């Protein structure tokens, strides 16, 4: 029963830690490109 | 002879339609593309993609 309680957390942690290293690949940048684009809005505000 | 002088002025008249033809399309893009602008509202998926 106890191991079943951790399973939703266990299945999360399998890829959760690697998704920081998965952030740079396209598995995240299809939305998370803003981080690789450094605030994809306009790189914060300078002139735009 | 004024017509030929004004034909160059008329040349601006006819080509202005081409300028209208080459510009009016952008106006309809804001309304016709609303089904393809779902990219950064799926960026909102990323922030809520935590789980």
């Amino acid at each position: 029963q106890g191991a079943a309680q951790n399973l939703p957390a266990d299945v999360n942690q399998l890829i959760d830690q690697l998704e920081r290293h998965c952030l740079a690949p396209d598995g995240s940048l299809v939305t998370k490109s803003v981080y690789s684009d450094l605030q994809l809005a306009r790189e914060e505000m300078s002139r735009e | 002879k004024v017509i030929e002088s004004e034909l160059q002025g008329y040349l601006s008249a006819t080509r202005s339609r081409v300028g209208r033809c080459s510009a009016l399309i952008q106006a309809a893009s804001d309304v016709q593309e609303q089904g393809a602008v779902d990219d950064r509202d799926s960026f909102l998926h990323g922030v809520r993609d935590l789980l």
